[PDB]
């Protein structure tokens, strides 16, 4: 036999609020994950800072 | 193949890639220039008739519904390249009876291809409406080709009329009238069939 | 003979599968394709970097339990 | 005058009115600093191509100059009035779903004698070989324009 | 009215949060000085193993006001030479298409990784320009040689 | 004769090699199975209308154990047979491998495809199934060493690839 052992669900609100935008419904599982903290809001990111946070590595290694 | 002018290093190319034609993947195939290639650069040249044409048959004998519209062009270009060198008003029996060893088995190969690709890709053939003129010339190169008389020429010509024969009377085995859709097709030619056969009987 | 097995998706979704070492993958795999409502030619499935086949099954690749599996849905240009 | 009123709705026997004068007289009208008039320019003065020995020496003296006053410009990128070109003839698709055409027997015949001519770039050669071997239903239509064509992109 | 601003800010913090590594999706800021969430900016590293690999590709992104009713246009710029991209560096895509493959569901995250799985996937069967796929066709190694160039060229 | 050609008789082992040559060079048909030891050499001799032609036929051996200097037997050659057996489709799988080991030493001489054994009822290699000599353009022909059956067409066909004669036949004199 095949089955299924368990599948993720977010918080009803977030449930809601994806119905509202069209979301998929595992959206907004990422804050309700561990090691989630307030949601920072001043979005003050140019592509210039953003690609400086790269420092020219962009792909992991073993 | 698109560089070299040494005759003799170009027909080993040819003669090496017939060979590599058996299990390369078919996207070296039917992804890139190959068949335009093969169809324009070498199959109109005469010392380069024979092997590629037998590339090209090697070619149409893969059975993959991935390519379709590659066959419908390797179909059309081909036949435009051989009315340019074998015409339709060729009387293929007296010409073959005194010709070369080349010529003939040029003939032989081209008998070869026809029967391949037809008995593959009728149906492909058929669907296009617009291509019905040259599916009937193809027909009219395997009517001219069945009255050489070769014997191995001529079992490989009847084994794609057998083949025909088979599809239509499968097809609908009542005489005709409407008319099947794909008996329509075949109307036209199929006295000048019933002739070839009656006119070249084997003793029983 | 009946492991766990992890599969993430391309939305940041991880899902546990229970399967035997003989059974066809095909199985799991439509499974996640319907989970949002898509069918099954839509998405892709790797594990290891290199492609799992439909009838495939576990036992060449030896997956252990709780082994990572990724998905990607494979795009068709025009 | 009456070359925009021909434009309009191209016909083989209008063409031939226009004299020697249509040499020139759809050269100096259309204006070549723009691809895209180019393009339909040619287009529409191929539309009327037929076999008939007096109107097929027309458009290709037309044709030969209308290319020859748009190639000698450096203010015009020979590839995007190829890429133009394939469009319209539906061989490529575009951004914006320009209307392709129905017959390409004298857009075939006409790029088939312009290959022949010296102003014609020895670098567009490829890209129309590869799109003219490029299947689709609309060129299986005319075959034999299509294998001329074939044939002359193979020579150079 | 307000799903469209909505939906694009709670996706920008998602993506702040959680993010594939290696992509950027940053809206750029309106002139004015406050957030213009209409116009993004992002960057898509190539898949790594593939001669695409070692470089970062720019992307700008225009959402309608009916999103995500309709899909969002992802132009590269400058244009990348791929046989599905268009000269202008508009991105073909069946799911950037409108009538193929768009769901509201999908989201910004999975549009930039689709296009990221596409550079090494191209669909030459419909090219989209002329150049990509006669070199595609014509010599292979040529155009894995000239992926490699531009990858290096666009390497950050 | 002064006009002479050699042809080279290949094949598994069984087929009728050995059996075929002696037909023709004294009449009598061979009942015993005696597998050749590397190849012999056996002059045939026909009386066609242009005159005699001479074949050296080097009938080699078809058993691994005794092939000898097997390719080095092709030498030279100028005409070819490859005989398999109709009743043994084993000898019938193993022609591509005659034929590439003769093709390798000898790139452009005639070569007939023989199939023999016809004469027995119970067939295996049937005659739709025999489809090799197409595309290698060789010729075929189904004969038997007993009863006589196509006995002498397979170097008809040869004297007349080799001598360039279409309208060449034989007489018996
Ligand atoms: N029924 C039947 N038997 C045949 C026919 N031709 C040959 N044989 C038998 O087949 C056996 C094998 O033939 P041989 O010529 O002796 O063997 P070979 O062809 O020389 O093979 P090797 O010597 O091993 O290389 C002979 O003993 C014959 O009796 C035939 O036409 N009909
Ligand atoms: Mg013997």
């Amino acid at each position: 036999d095949v089955l299924i052992v368990y599948e993720l669900t977010p918080t009803a609100e977030q449930k809601a609020l994806a119905t509202k935008l069209k979301l998929p419904p595992t959206f907004f599982c990422y804050k309700n994950r561990p090691d989630y903290v307030s949601e920072e809001e001043e979005d003050d990111e140019d592509f210039e800072t953003a690609v400086k946070k790269l420092n020219g590595k962009l792909y992991l290694d073993g | 193949m698109e560089n070299s002018q040494n005759a003799p290093l170009v027909h080993a190319t040819l003669e090496t890639l017939l060979r590599f034609l058996n299990w390369i993947p078919l996207g070296y195939i039917f992804e890139t220039k190959l068949i335009s290639t093969l169809i324009y650069k070498f199959l109109n040249v005469p010392m380069f008739r024979n092997v590629s044409l037998k590339c090209l048959t090697e070619i149409a004998g893969v059975s993959v519904s991935q390519y379709e519209e590659q066959f419908v062009t390797l179909f059309t270009l081909t036949m435009m390249q051989l009315k340019q060198m074998l015409p339709l008003n060729t009387n293929i029996r007296l010409a073959y009876s005194n010709g070369k060893d080349d010529e003939q088995n040029f003939i032989q190969n081209l008998s070869l291809f026809l029967c391949t690709f037809l008995k593959e890709h009728d149906q492909l053939i058929e669907k296009r409406l617009n291509l019905r003129e040259t599916l009937m010339e193809a027909l009219h190169y395997m009517l001219l080709v069945s009255e050489v008389e070769e014997t191995e020429i001529f079992k490989i010509c009847l084994e794609y009329w057998n083949h025909l024969a088979a599809e239509l009377y499968r097809e609908s085995p009542f005489s005709t009238s409407d008319v099947p859709p794909r008996r329509q097709l075949y109307l036209p030619m199929l006295f000048k069939v019933r002739l070839l056969m009656v006119s070249r009987m084997a003793k029983p | 003979e009946y492991i766990k097995l992890k599969v993430i998706g391309q939305d940041s979704s991880e899902i546990h599968f229970k399967v035997k070492m003989t059974t066809h993958l095909k199985k799991l795999k439509e499974s996640y394709c319907q989970r949002q409502g898509v069918p099954m030619n839509s998405l892709r499935f790797l594990f290891e970097g290199q492609r799992i086949a439909d009838n495939h099954t576990p036992k060449e690749l030896g997956m252990e339990e709780e082994d990572v599996i990724e998905v990607y849905q494979e795009p068709t240009g025009g | 005058a009456d070359v925009s009123t021909f434009l309009a709705f191209p016909s083989p026997e209008k063409l031939l009115r226009l004299g020697p004068k249509s040499s020139v007289l759809i050269a100096q009208q259309t204006d070549t600093s723009d691809p895209e008039k180019v393009v339909s320019a040619f287009l529409k003065v191929s539309s009327v191509f037929k076999d008939e020995a007096t109107v097929r020496m027309a458009v290709q003296d037309a044709v030969d100059a209308l290319m020859q006053k748009a190639f000698n410009s450096s203010s015009f990128n020979s590839n995007t009035f190829l890429t133009r070109l394939l469009v319209h003839m539906g061989l490529l698709k575009s951004e914006d779903k320009v209307k392709a055409i129905a017959n390409l027997y004298g857009p075939l015949m006409a790029l088939n004698h312009m290959v022949q001519q010296d102003y014609f770039p020895k670098a567009l050669a490829p890209l129309l070989l590869a799109f003219v071997t490029k299947p689709n239903s609309a060129l299986e239509s005319c075959s034999f324009a299509r294998h001329s064509l074939l044939q002359t992109l193979y020579k150079v | 009215s307000g799903i469209a601003l909505s939906r694009l800010a709670q996706e920008r913090k998602a993506w702040r949060k959680d993010h594939p590594f290696g992509f950027v999706a940053v809206p750029t800021k309106n002139p004015d000085g406050t957030m213009n969430l209409m116009n993004w900016e992002c960057a898509i590293p190539g898949k790594k193993g593939t001669p695409w690999e070692g470089g970062l590709f720019k992307l700008r992104m225009l959402f309608k006001d009916d999103y995500p009713s309709s899909p969002p246009k992802c132009k590269f710029e400058p244009p990348l030479f791929h046989p599905n991209v268009y000269p202008s560096g508009t991105v073909c895509l069946s799911i950037l298409e409108e009538d193929k493959d768009w769901r509201p569901a999908i989201t910004i995250k999975q549009i930039l990784l689709g296009i990221q799985e596409l550079l090494n996937e191209p669909n030459i069967q419909d090219p989209a320009q002329a150049e990509a796929y006669t070199i595609y066709c014509q010599n292979r190694v040529e155009y894995e040689k000239r992926v490699r160039a531009q990858a290096k060229k666009f390497a950050p | 004769p002064q006009v002479q050609f050699k042809l080279v008789l290949v094949g598994d082992g069984g087929t009728g090699k050995t059996t075929f040559v002696k037909r023709h060079l004294t009449g009598e048909f061979e009942k015993k199975y005696v597998a050749t030891l590397g190849v012999e050499v056996h002059p045939l001799v026909f009386h066609t209308n242009r005159g005699p032609i001479k074949f050296n036929v080097w009938d080699t051996a078809g058993l691994e154990k005794f092939g000898g200097l097997r390719d080095g037997y092709y030498i030279q050659a100028q005409c070819a047979i490859i005989m398999f057996d109709v009743t043994s489709r084993v000898t019938y799988k193993n022609v591509p491998n005659w034929h590439r080991d003769l093709v390798r030493v000898c790139e452009n001489i005639p070569i007939v495809l023989c199939g023999n054994k016809v004469d027995i009822k119970d067939r295996k290699v049937k005659a739709k199934s025999i489809v090799f000599h197409r595309k290698k353009n060789l010729q075929y022909y189904d004969i038997s060493a007993k009863s006589n059956y196509n006995f002498e067409k397979p170097f008809l066909w040869l004297a007349r690839k080799l001598i360039g004669d279409p309208n060449l036949e034989f007489v018996a004199m």
